[PDB]
Formats: structure tokens, C-alpha cells, sequence
RNA sequence: AAAA
């Protein structure tokens, strides 16, 4: 088939670059020897025809239209059924795909720093940016083995190439910050979009596909997530929330997969699916805009009928031409075609359910009621009794998520099937999802890994990642808030940290190609999906080092990641192991970026048995508080003032004020024991400062109380910034909460 | 129906320290200024608890004045865990047991729920008093602006009975002598019930003179003291036309025991002439 | 646009900033208690034919806030900073001077202070024998010293003078929603005039919950129900305030609810003129 | 809502 040969040819045409950095065998003929040699042993002539796409790109050999002809007669197009027209067309289409997609891996955040070569497994060697012609040989050897073994199906190679080529630069140039995996992924994406648009090689040679609105950006975005996942009463476990954050992910990936499978596209077209906000590249045919409008009108109606005006999906698309994937002049054309779609998203979010057209009518059904976990509206029954306490009625799709929160640790993935089948736990807007325990469906989503083991060679592999660290209970499942609050230093509270990357839209609005945006979005995705659980395992201490920590870091910490996504997270756990984790994740995000990007954190220390809407709206308010001030902050603890701190400010305080009063593991220093009242009454002297910052009575009272902080400085009064007695609440108050209260 | 609203105004005097708490134990305070206050619920439910216990003593002696106390036996429903089996404290809210009637037409004749309100199922008799929230008198905001302490910090201790080991805690108590300003608005819905409702409300207030109000009361943290200013009747015609038709009884220097007998035959003679 | 402004000087904490749907219900329950059954129907007819009220909005010491039109979100870039553009889109209530600016698509400023606080107080339930407690939490709107809440009235003056002004003296001593037996919804009422400078266009922001009779231009959806003499009202899709209709008069809806009387839900609009961008 |  030409529609998959084109995507495979655009996916395996710059594969000759790692075998040329390795120096085994002209950069293309010495890259086509790889495919030609691989085609004989461990495979078929399927790989033999795919060396045409490596011999004949980058203007090296596709001259005069005759050197292709003797070689393409030397191979057999009829054995695969391909036409002399078709594969000779697909060469030109892959060529322009590479053209208008292109234009040591240096880091996308600091381009002055590079990456060491690695594989991608999220279990060793956090790829911090740093500052050999045999390591490429080992790369090519271990790639030769995998390309030998795996299936030739293009959902089977995309897991292989981003295991190995992710930290390989595409063009070896100074300051090149585009991965080779993403260059080939977007070349294949634009190749298949050109083929599904239907354009051919005479339109390629005559300069026609460029400067003609033929591509189509699709972008979609979920609205109203905070009232979907966190509007949950005191009934509802931790496993229930941790099943809400994986039911929204399944809705999102369901919508993306029907756009792909209904428009005939592959998974190379999805630029990103991070954060409930996807972006794909497609063809612009009028028999595709109708399909997109059907997908939108069905997903929105299922969302309205299922979750009444609670969650909403805003799918829009925008016709672009091939010339608006690059840079013309000092005018950024990809970042202008992306602001023409963000306005359609924004003005479509203000027509919030305009697709329904029965939305404003009143013709109500009789005798409604209301579920006590989430507040729904179910008529005169259809509430099913819970299996937790069978006296209370709940809506049935809360039972479907309690029973999914039971099966979280046992889960290897999901299988996406037709909606009315066996084993189907939860429903998406187009499909039913049946979990993939310790192998059913046409599309098997498999979590946290890139190696398809038990999966049929007739099923589609979609790898997804989810940061899912948890402390396991005395059983084999997930801890609850009670087991988390028990195992903490100090007293029994629960530490709930939100917090995301600041000013990131300005960063993504600066990328001037999709190959660059895809790299930047994948790295920002993979920090929170993958390299945040490796922190809570206890790694990367060579880079992290000194942090404000109340206790020596355990072997198996008690932290439950509720969500970790595109830029944000929401994490609960032992409320004085969350404290070390916030500064530890900051110190690792400083290192993952080059220092160019920052994150805010709002913190909350809650009693373990507290409703989750309020437990979420305290932390989500303290994040806006720690965010509108400075966008590099941390809301360490709640505090009084006439409120957040900078990161380096707190970690400069804790070098000083803490190691003189706190020994370790919840014990104070020698002889400051039996002087615990000295630590609280100083917070009395701290609180004569909020009552009046102008009165200077707080200096001699501290000098008296330390005789039984002490002096003022006009360095504070040079511009009226607050005194040093004000920056001791969040340093004394942690040590008081984690020593015997 | 509706026949007007009797507004009772006055002052509360925290003769001993008043402690309510805000979940080393703070007292509850207005989130903007920072001054304390006495809630309306903390006052109303204390009045209701006192009058519940008084009624539970008298389920034999008021069966002819108030019917539907004949449906109740004096006791509680905690051992036999069926609600409204026949004891007085019949409804369980979360873990505690309250007497709240289950219907309208049974709570129109029960003197607690006629005044303080019931909930039931499909029925819902709403209350008939509004215990308005109580804030510091402006004299005690002026004392707050003179820098004077408006709350204290009292250190108490627990002591081993054999080895006399101190185990201290602190409570934040309002300064004794403080003044708050209360208002209780009774809704005249039926012109028969009014005498008995205001007599029961003043009985509930006078049990609170010898009880306490929130916090460690038996360790000396209550001793509230009601100092009335005035009553107003505010008739039905007042809300229609907005002139000054409302009868103002004046009892400026009277206590709640001097008010139940001294003024009820005399200071309400004008109100019974208007019903 | 000369409107009467009713100011509700609070005596305690409200339960919520009252919607127009729970202002009109409170007025109807006042009128049925100081006048009778047959004078609530004349109230309803006066609001069908003529007058309209708006939602309640916070005031703070002679500055009056009004909700932000949604007309400024789609073309907030043409007005103009990315921090300013984001804080200028998040904000909910504009000042009266700024609001008249933003009706004409001009650069405006958001207030740097909200006039109230959503605080949740812990309460307790004690049994009478063992004093054994049970907490629940209760949210309420706690106001500052000079701050409070207000709403606007259009229409003739005999309707205001015979119906709404007695209803506000009745509801000062039985509050607007919430635990009004804890002294929550109570207030002192005082009336002024407000004048609003508004451009005469085809499009109107609604200052009250709309419940429209046709699709609007830009909207912000709001499900709510109520409780009418103990009976649960079904959830209805109002439009929240600050939303753009064109020539859409709204509409009240009569409910059934199994009572002695029909129960109207106030779904009328409160139009102010607004200038749109090209969409 | 700073791509949850
Ligand atoms: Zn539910
Ligand atoms: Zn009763």
C-alpha cells in the first residue's frame, strides 16, 4: 500500500545519519547500505524498497529523473503491487515533506548546552544538559537488532526510534536543538498529509503544494477540568481521584485516536497530546472537514449528555499552506498560523455548548436526584448503590471508577474496543475501554513503556506515559489518605502540592517549525510524565544535593502522584516528605532545563480526612497567589502579613536558620531541647511585626529573649522591603510542625 | 401567615473569659478586622440544648398545653439505634442525637421545634427566631484601638496524681468584662403562639445565665450576662407603609429574670392590644 | 440608563452573592407575606410587561462594581503585557468607571482588591446527653467594613414603590438565602440612583441571569437549581452575567413542583448596550 | 485559566 509506504519512507530516510556518524560504510548511499543489508536477513524485501527513500533525498541523487529508473527497474514494483507511477511519486512527496518540515543534541531550553547520548527509559541518567565515534557504533548495533526483530507497520517503529534516536541531533550543526526522532516523525507526518490531500509529483516539481492552502492544523483543548476532577465530596477515596485523572486521559486519547483512524492518518501526525490539549497535522480535503465536524459534534454531545456542562472539548482546525511551517524573513509563519487557531479556540470557548441547539430548552424529565460524590442529576433512579457502603446511592459511573481505582496497580494498559463489549469498564465518547491485565482490542494503549510484549501483530500499539508513583498499602494496592498522614515526621497532616511551569506559552509561541515544537513539547512532557517518579524513588542526588529536608530520604517514600502532565502536577503524600519533594523537584527542573524555565508551587498541609474540593481550592488558590507575585516562587506554608518566597531565598534561609536549631529526624539541637517555648514565643515576637511594621519594639524583645533578628537594617528600609524578622515564619514553623506538635 | 416581627436587642457581657475556638487554640475572629465575635449558631444551639434538657424534664407535665409531647418518652435513642422509636432525643445527625421533630404538624405543637425549627422528611418546619450574630460594642472597638488586649492567653496544666508532673497547654480566651451586642428576631406567624414562644425563649436565656457559652465551661469560661436595651413589635402595617407604628417597649436596665415576670404582664400589655 | 440602585448594607455574612433568581424569589416570598397571593401575580405581570432587576454585585465604600462583559475576551489583543493580558482576562468584576470604558472596547484596569472573602467556618453538632461532637464545615461570604452588595432596578416607579421597596424592608429582617436563622442574610436597605453611560448598539450585556429564548453571541453557562417551599427545583441553564445577547428579552418559566401555587423562575435579561468586535 |  502506498499510503503506508509513504509514511515509512518518510520515517526511514534520515536513518542513514546514525550509521554515518558511526562510520561503518556519502551520507545516503552509506545509509542505504544499512537498509539494503538489512533487507536480506531477518525480514523480507519490504526493507529493500525503503532504501529508495534514503538514496534519493537531500538533493544528492534525484537528478534528471533517470538514475531512479534503472535502479527501480532493478527492483520489482509488481511484487508489492506498486506502480511505476506510485513509488516514483512517493519519493518526491517524501522529499518535499523533508523540505518543508526541516526548513550532539543541544538542549531546546538552553541551546548553548548539549546532551550526552542515552537511551530513553526514565529509570536511569536524568538527561541534564552538559557542555565519540564508537558510541554511535553501539547505537547502530543495538538499533540493527531492534529493526531486525520488530514489525514493519509504523506503529511498531515509532516506539523503536524514540528509544534510541531521541537524544541524537538531526543535523550536526552548532546550536541545533531538533531531535532526529522528531525530524523523521514530522517528515512522515507531512508526507502522509500530502498523500491524503492527493497531491502528486508534477505538483511537487512545479512548485504548487507550497503556496496553496493544503495542510490543516487541528487543535483541541479541554475546558473545565478543575470542576471535573476535583469537584468531589468527602465520599470518594484517593483511588477515586486517581481514577478521575485517568478517565480524563482516556477521553482525550479516545478523541485523538478517532481523528487519526477516521482521517486515515498515523500517530506521527499527533504533534503533542500533553495536558488535555492536542495538536495534529492533517490534509485539507472537503471530505475530511466533514469528518472532523462529525467527530466534534459527537464528542461534544457525549460530553454534554454524560457530564452536564462540566467538561467541554473545543476542537478547531485551520487551513494552512506548506510555506507556513517555516520562517520567511524575520516573520515567524508557523507562530502566526498558530495564533490564528488560538483565537478560534478562544472564541469557541465562549460559545460553550453551541453545538447542542437543545441546550437552552427547558423540557425537563421528572423527579431528578443528586449523587453525593460528584453532584450529578439522575432521574428517579438509575443511581446504583455503592459497593463501599451500600446504603448510599451513587451514579453508575462512580462505581465504574471506584472499581477502576481498585485495579490501578494491576494494570498494564487498556484496550480500546467497540463500546458494547465484555470487560469494558469505562466508556469514551467513541469507544469502550477494557483493561489489559496480567490482550483484547484493535488498539492497545500500554503505559509507562515502549516495548510491546504480549501484543498481537494485528493490534495497534500506542505507548503512553503516566507518572504513577504510589506507596503501596499492607495489601497490594494504593495507599489512602490515612496511611499517608500516619507515616510522617511531626504530626498527622497531608501535604498537597500543585504547581506548574511559568510563562510557558511565550516559550511555545517562539518555535518556528513543527519539528522544533514537537521536540520542545515532548521534553516538557517527559519531565513530568517520566522524570518525576525517578526523583521520588530517590535518584539524581549528584545534581540535586542540598535541600531543606526534615529526615533522611527513605527507601520507599509515601507520595501519591495524582496527576503529572504537560506543565503541572498535583501530588499528595506524607506532609513532611512532600516538603522535601517540592524543593527537590525544583532543583531537578532547574537542571533539566538549562535554568531558562521556572516553576511555582502552592503548598497545603491538610488533615487527612478533609473534602477534596476544598483541599483542591486551597492549593489552587495558593498557586495563583505564589504565581501572580513573581512566577518563580514557592508558597512554603500559610503565613500572615500586613506571601510566597523565592526558591533560592528559602534555600539560603535554610542553610542558616535551620541547622542551628534542628538536629535531624524530628529532634532539636542540644540544650535547645527543654527550650521549645523559645521557638514559639519568637513567633510571638514575629507577630508584633505584622501588627505594626513601623514600631521597632521587636528588636530589643528578641535581644532580651535570646539574652534570657536582633537588629534592624536600612537595607530593608532603603525601599521599604520587610525586615528579616518577617522571613522566619516559614523556617521556624516547619521545624515546629516536624518536631513534636 | 405573618403578623410582624418582634426584635429583641441588648448586650452580652462576658463576665468570665469567653472561648469558642477556630479548629495554641485560637478563638474565632472576624477575618478582616481581627476582632472576636460570638456566632449566632453558637448562641442559638446553646439556647436550644438548654431548652431541650428543660423540656425532657417536663414530658409529663406539659402534655396538655403542648400536644405531640405525648408521642415521646423521656430518654434518648442512642442504645436502641432506631431513630424516632419513641424517646425524646430521636434524630441522629452525624454521631450525636438531637430532638428534631419529623413533620410539620407534629412540630407545630412541640415547643422546641415550634421556636427553634425542625427538618423532617417532605415537611420542614422552619425556625421562628433569627439569632443575629454578636459583635463587640463600639466602646470595645475603641478599647481595641487604644492598644488594649482584647484576648488573652491562658496557660493551664495537667498534673500526674502520684508524681505531680506538669503537662501544659494554652487556650486563647476573650478578656473577661467584654461586651457584645446581640439581636434576636422572633417571627409572629400565629397570634396564639406568641406569649408561649417569648416566654420559652426567655426561659432558655435564663438557663444560660447559670450555664456557660462555649469552651471549657466548668473550668470557668462562660458566665454570660444579658443586658437588654429594648424590644420592638414591628407590626404587619410597618412593612407595608414604613411609618413609625412599632411599639417600643423600653427595658434598659432589666435582667432576664426581671423581664420574664415584671414586664410580661405589664410591658406586653400594649402588644396584646394589637395582636 | 438611569437605574435605581438598592444597597444591602450587611448585618452579617451572606451565604452567597445573590443571583437574580434568588432575588426575585425572595421578593415574591416577601410580597406573598405582606400583601397576599393576588399581589404576587401583579408583581409577575409587572416584570413580564415592564421592569427588570439585576444580580447583586459587590460594592466597597462608594465604588460600585459591575461584572466584566465577555465582549473583551476575543479581542483583548486589539486593545493592546502578557501578564497584564492574562490578569485582564481572569478578572471578574470591573469598577463602574472601567466598565463604562470596556463597553466601548477601550483599555481598562481591574480592581486590585475583592470586597469579600469566602471563608468556611467549622461548626459542630453536640448530642444533649454526652456532648459528643460532629464537625461539618460551612462556607460563607464575609464582607469588609464599608463593603456590601447591591443591585439595580429599571422600570416604572409605582412598581418600585408598591412592591420592591416594601419587599426590601421585609427581607432586611429575614435574609436573602442561607442559614438566615444564624443571622446570615440580613441587611439594612438604602436606595440611590445610578447612571450608566452606555453605547447604543445592537448588542447588550445582561447584568442578570439570562435564561435566553435564542442563542446569544458570547456566553458563560451556569447551571443552577433552587428550593421552593421544600421542593427541589430542577437544574436550569442560565447564562451567567456579563454575557452578550442581541435583542433577546429572556423569559421567566413557571414550574409545577406540586404546590398550592405556580412557581416562577426569573429568567429575564437586563440589557446594557455594548460594542462588539468582529465576532 | 501560566499547553490540567
Ligand atoms: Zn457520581
Ligand atoms: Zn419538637
Amino acid at each position: 500500500e502506498i499510503d503506508e509506504l509513504t509514511a515509512l519512507g518518510g520515517l526511514l530516510h534520515d536513518i542513514g545519519k546514525p550509521v554515518q556518524r558511526a562510520g561503518l560504510y556519502d551520507h545516503s548511499t552509506q545509509g542505504a547500505r544499512f537498509l539494503r543489508d538489512l533487507a536480506e536477513n531477518t525480514g523480507r524485501a519490504e526493507y529493500e524498497l525503503l532504501s529508495l527513500f534514503s538514496e534519493f533525498h537531500h538533493k544528492g541523487h534525484m537528478k534528471n529523473d533517470e538514475l531512479m529508473i534503472r535502479r527501480i527497474k532493478e527492483l520489482s514494483p509488481e511484487r508489492f503491487g506498486l506502480t511505476m507511477e506510485d513509488v516514483l511519486n512517493a519519493l518526491w512527496i517524501v522529499y518535499e515533506a523533508d523540505n518543508l518540515a526541516s526548513g550532539p543534541l543541544y538542549s531546546v531550553f538552553n541551546p548553548g548546552k548539549a546532551y550526552p547520548w542515552a537511551e530513553l527509559d526514565f529509570e536511569k541518567e536524568l538527561p541534564v544538559p552538559g557542555d565519540r565515534s564508537q558510541d554511535y557504533r553501539e547505537l547502530v548495533k543495538r538499533l540493527w537488532e531492534e529493526l531486525s526483530k520488530a514489525k514493519l507497520r509504523s506503529d511498531r517503529l515509532l516506539p523503536v526510534l524514540e528509544k534510541y534516536l531521541t537524544f541524537v541531533s538531526s543535523v550536526t550543526s552548532e546550536g541545533n536543538i531538533i531531535s532526529l526522532y522528531d525530524h523523521m516523525r514530522m517528515t512522515s507526518a507531512i508526507a502522509l498529509a500530502m498523500l491524503r490531500a492527493g497531491c502528486t509529483a508534477e505538483d511537487v516539481r512545479s512548485g504548487r503544494c507550497r503556496k496553496e492552502k493544503r495542510f490543516l492544523l487541528i487543535e483541541g483543548d479541554f475546558s473545565g477540568i478543575q470542576d471535573f476532577i476535583y469537584r468531589v465530596s468527602g465520599k470518594g477515596t484517593l483511588k477515586y481521584l486517581r481514577a478521575r485523572s485517568a478517565y480524563l486521559e482516556l477521553i482525550g486519547w479516545d478523541v485523538v485516536l478517532e481523528i487519526l483512524s477516521r482521517l486515515g492518518l498515523t500517530r506521527a501526525n499527533v504533534v503533542f497530546n500533553a495536558g488535555g490539549h492536542f495538536m495534529i497535522i492533517a490534509q485539507n480535503t472537503p471530505d475530511a472537514v466533514k469528518e472532523l465536524e462529525e467527530i466534534r459534534a459527537k464528542a461534544v454531545e457525549w460530553l454534554y449528555r454524560e457530564f452536564e456542562s462540566d467538561l467541554y472539548l473545543a476542537i478547531e482546525w485551520e487551513p494552512v499552506s506548506g510555506r507556513e511551517f517555516g520562517r520567511e524573513g524575520g516573520k515567524n509563519l508557523f507562530a502566526e498560523a498558530r495564533k490564528r487557531l488560538k483565537h478560534k479556540l478562544t472564541v469557541r470557548k465562549l460559545k460553550r455548548f453551541g453545538e447542542i441547539k437543545g441546550l437552552f430548552e427547558h423540557g425537563h424529565t421528572e423527579r431528578l436526584a443528586e449523587c453525593p460524590v460528584c453532584g450529578r442529576e439522575l432521574p428517579e433512579g438509575k443511581l446504583e448503590p455503592s459497593a463501599s457502603d451500600p446504603e448510599t446511592k451513587v451514579c453508575p459511573t462512580c462505581n465504574r471508577l471506584v472499581s477502576l481505582g481498585g485495579n490501578l496497580p494491576k494494570l498494564l494498559g487498556f484496550g480500546r474496543t467497540a463500546k458494547n463489549d465484555a470487560g469494558v469498564l469505562v466508556e469514551g465518547p467513541f469507544s469502550g475501554f477494557v483493561p489489559y491485565l496480567q490482550p483484547v482490542g484493535e488498539q492497545i494503549l500500554v503505559k509507562n513503556t515502549l516495548n510491546p510484549g504480549e501484543i498481537p501483530e494485528s493490534a495497534q500499539f500506542v505507548p503512553y506515559f503516566v507518572a504513577d508513583y504510589f506507596k503501596k498499602d499492607p495489601k497490594g494496592g494504593v495507599a489512602t489518605f490515612e496511611e499517608l498522614s500516619m507515616a510522617s515526621t511531626g504530626t498527622r497532616r497531608l501535604g498537597v502540592m500543585k504547581g506548574d511551569v511559568d510563562r510557558l506559552g511565550e516559550f511555545f509561541s517562539s518555535m518556528d517549525s513543527p519539528s522544533k515544537l514537537a521536540t520542545a513539547s515532548r521534553f516538557m512532557d517527559y519531565f513530568f510524565k517520566g522524570y518525576i517518579g525517578a526523583i521520588i524513588e530517590g535518584k539524581f542526588g549528584y545534581i540535586i544535593g542540598d535541600v531543606p529536608s526534615l529526615r533522611d530520604w527513605p527507601e520507599e517514600p509515601d507520595i501519591v502522584v495524582v496527576y503529572a502532565g504537560g506543565d503541572a502536577f498535583f501530588i499528595v503524600g506524607a506532609w513532611d516528605q512532600i516538603f522535601e519533594l517540592a524543593f527537590r523537584v525544583r532543583r531537578a527542573f532547574n537542571a533539566y532545563t538549562g535554568g531558562k524555565l521556572t516553576l511555582s508551587v502552592g503548598l497545603g498541609y491538610f488533615d487527612e480526612r478533609t473534602p477534596i474540593y476544598r483541599m483542591a481550592d486551597v492549593v489552587s488558590e495558593r498557586l495563583d497567589t505564589a504565581k501572580d507575585e513573581g512566577r518563580n516562587r514557592v508558597f512554603v506554608v500559610g503565613r500572615s502579613r500586613p506571601l510566597s518566597y523565592e526558591w533560592n531565598h528559602y534555600e539560603e534561609l535554610w542553610r542558616t536558620y535551620a541547622p542551628r536549631i534542628y538536629a535531624g529526624n524530628g529532634r532539636l539541637k542540644g540544650k535547645l531541647e527543654s527550650k521549645k517555648g523559645l521557638l514559639w514565643k519568637l513567633l510571638e515576637i514575629r507577630e508584633l511585626y505584622v501588627r505594626d511594621p513601623n514600631d521597632v519594639r521587636w528588636a530589643y524583645l528578641t535581644a532580651y529573649l535570646l539574652g534570657r533578628l536582633v537588629g534592624i537594617d536600612t537595607k530593608a528600609v532603603e525601599r521599604k522591603e520587610p525586615q528579616p524578622v518577617y522571613w522566619v515564619d516559614g523556617v521556624l514553623k516547619i521545624v515546629l510542625m516536624a518536631v513534636r506538635r | 401567615r405573618f403578623y410582624g416581627k418582634i426584635v429583641i436587642k441588648g448586650k452580652i457581657k462576658a463576665v468570665t473569659g469567653l472561648h469558642i475556638g477556630s479548629q495554641d487554640n485560637p478563638v474565632i475572629k472576624d477575618p478582616h478586622t481581627g476582632l472576636p465575635y460570638i456566632p449566632g449558631s453558637s448562641l442559638k444551639g446553646r439556647l436550644r440544648s438548654l431548652f431541650e434538657i428543660l423540656v425532657n424534664s417536663r414530658l409529663g407535665e406539659w402534655r396538655e398545653k403542648y400536644p405531640s409531647l405525648a408521642n415521646y418518652s423521656p430518654g434518648s435513642c442512642r442504645p436502641d439505634n432506631q431513630e424516632n422509636c419513641g424517646k425524646f432525643f430521636n434524630r441522629k445527625i452525624n454521631r450525636g442525637w438531637i430532638h428534631v421533630c419529623p413533620d410539620y404538624e407534629t412540630a407545630l405543637a412541640c415547643p422546641v421545634c415550634r421556636l427553634f425549627g425542625a427538618s423532617g422528611k417532605e415537611s420542614n418546619f422552619p425556625s421562628r427566631i433569627i439569632v443575629r450574630d454578636a459583635f463587640l460594642t463600639k466602646e470595645w472597638e475603641e478599647k481595641w484601638r487604644a492598644g488594649e488586649a482584647i484576648t488573652e492567653a491562658k496557660i493551664e496544666v495537667g498534673i500526674d496524681r502520684v508524681t505531680s508532673q506538669a503537662n501544659p497547654r494554652t487556650n486563647e480566651r476573650v478578656v473577661a468584662g467584654a461586651e457584645f451586642e446581640f439581636e434576636i428576631i422572633y417571627n409572629v406567624e400565629n397570634t396564639t403562639h406568641w406569649r408561649d414562644d417569648i416566654k420559652n425563649l426567655l426561659t432558655a436565656m435564663a438557663l444560660l445565665e447559670d450555664s456557660y457559652l462555649g469552651g471549657s465551661g466548668s473550668r470557668g469560661y462562660g458566665k454570660v450576662k444579658f443586658i437588654f436595651d429594648s424590644f420592638e413589635f414591628r407590626p404587619l402595617d410597618y412593612y407595608r407603609t414604613g411609618k413609625d407604628e412599632d411599639i417600643v417597649s423600653i427595658d434598659a436596665r432589666e435582667k432576664s429574670v426581671s423581664d420574664i415576670l415584671s414586664g410580661f404582664d405589664s410591658l406586653f400589655s400594649e402588644v396584646e392590644g394589637k395582636l | 440608563p438611569k437605574f435605581i440602585a438598592v444597597k444591602l448594607i450587611p448585618k452579617g455574612p451572606f451565604r452567597d452573592i445573590p443571583r437574580a433568581d434568588t432575588l426575585f424569589g425572595a421578593i415574591g416570598n416577601a410580597i406573598s407575606a405582606i400583601h397576599g397571593q393576588s399581589a404576587v401575580e401583579e408583581l409577575v405581570d409587572a416584570f413580564v410587561g415592564g421592569a427588570r432587576i439585576s444580580s447583586a454585585f459587590p460594592y466597597s465604600g462608594d465604588t460600585y462594581y459591575l461584572p466584566k462583559p465577555l465582549s473583551v475576551e476575543p479581542a483583548l489583543e486589539g486593545i493592546l503585557r502578557y501578564t497584564t493580558a492574562k490578569r485582564l482576562r481572569k478578572a471578574k468584576y470591573l469598577d463602574l468607571k472601567n466598565f463604562e470604558l470596556a463597553l466601548r472596547l477601550r483599555p481598562f484596569t481591574i480592581p486590585e482588591e475583592i470586597p469579600y472573602a469566602r471563608v468556611d467556618v467549622p461548626r459542630v453538632v453536640l448530642d444533649r446527653v454526652t456532648q459528643d461532637s460532629s464537625i461539618y464545615f460551612w462556607e460563607e461570604i464575609r464582607f469588609r467594613e464599608k463593603s456590601g452588595v447591591y443591585f439595580l432596578y429599571s422600570g416604572p416607579r409605582e412598581v418600585f414603590d408598591g412592591y420592591i421597596a416594601p419587599a426590601m424592608r421585609f427581607l432586611g429582617d429575614t435574609g436573602i438565602g442561607g442559614k438566615s436563622t444564624w443571622g446570615a442574610g440580613l441587611f439594612e436597605v438604602e436606595f440611590h440612583e445610578m447612571k450608566i453611560d452606555a453605547p447604543g448598539s445592537e448588542y447588550s450585556v445582561t447584568l442578570s441571569n439570562a435564561l435566553p429564548t435564542k442563542t446569544p453571541v458570547l456566553w458563560r453557562l451556569l447551571r443552577k437549581g433552587g428550593w421552593s417551599f421544600g421542593r427541589r427545583k430542577p437544574r436550569m441553564t442560565f447564562i451567567a452575567e456579563g454575557s452578550i445577547v442581541k435583542n433577546d428579552p429572556g423569559g421567566m418559566e413557571r414550574l409545577e413542583l406540586g404546590l398550592s401555587h405556580e412557581v416562577y423562575v426569573y429568567g429575564l435579561t437586563f440589557p446594557l448596550g455594548v460594542e462588539l468586535p468582529e465576532g
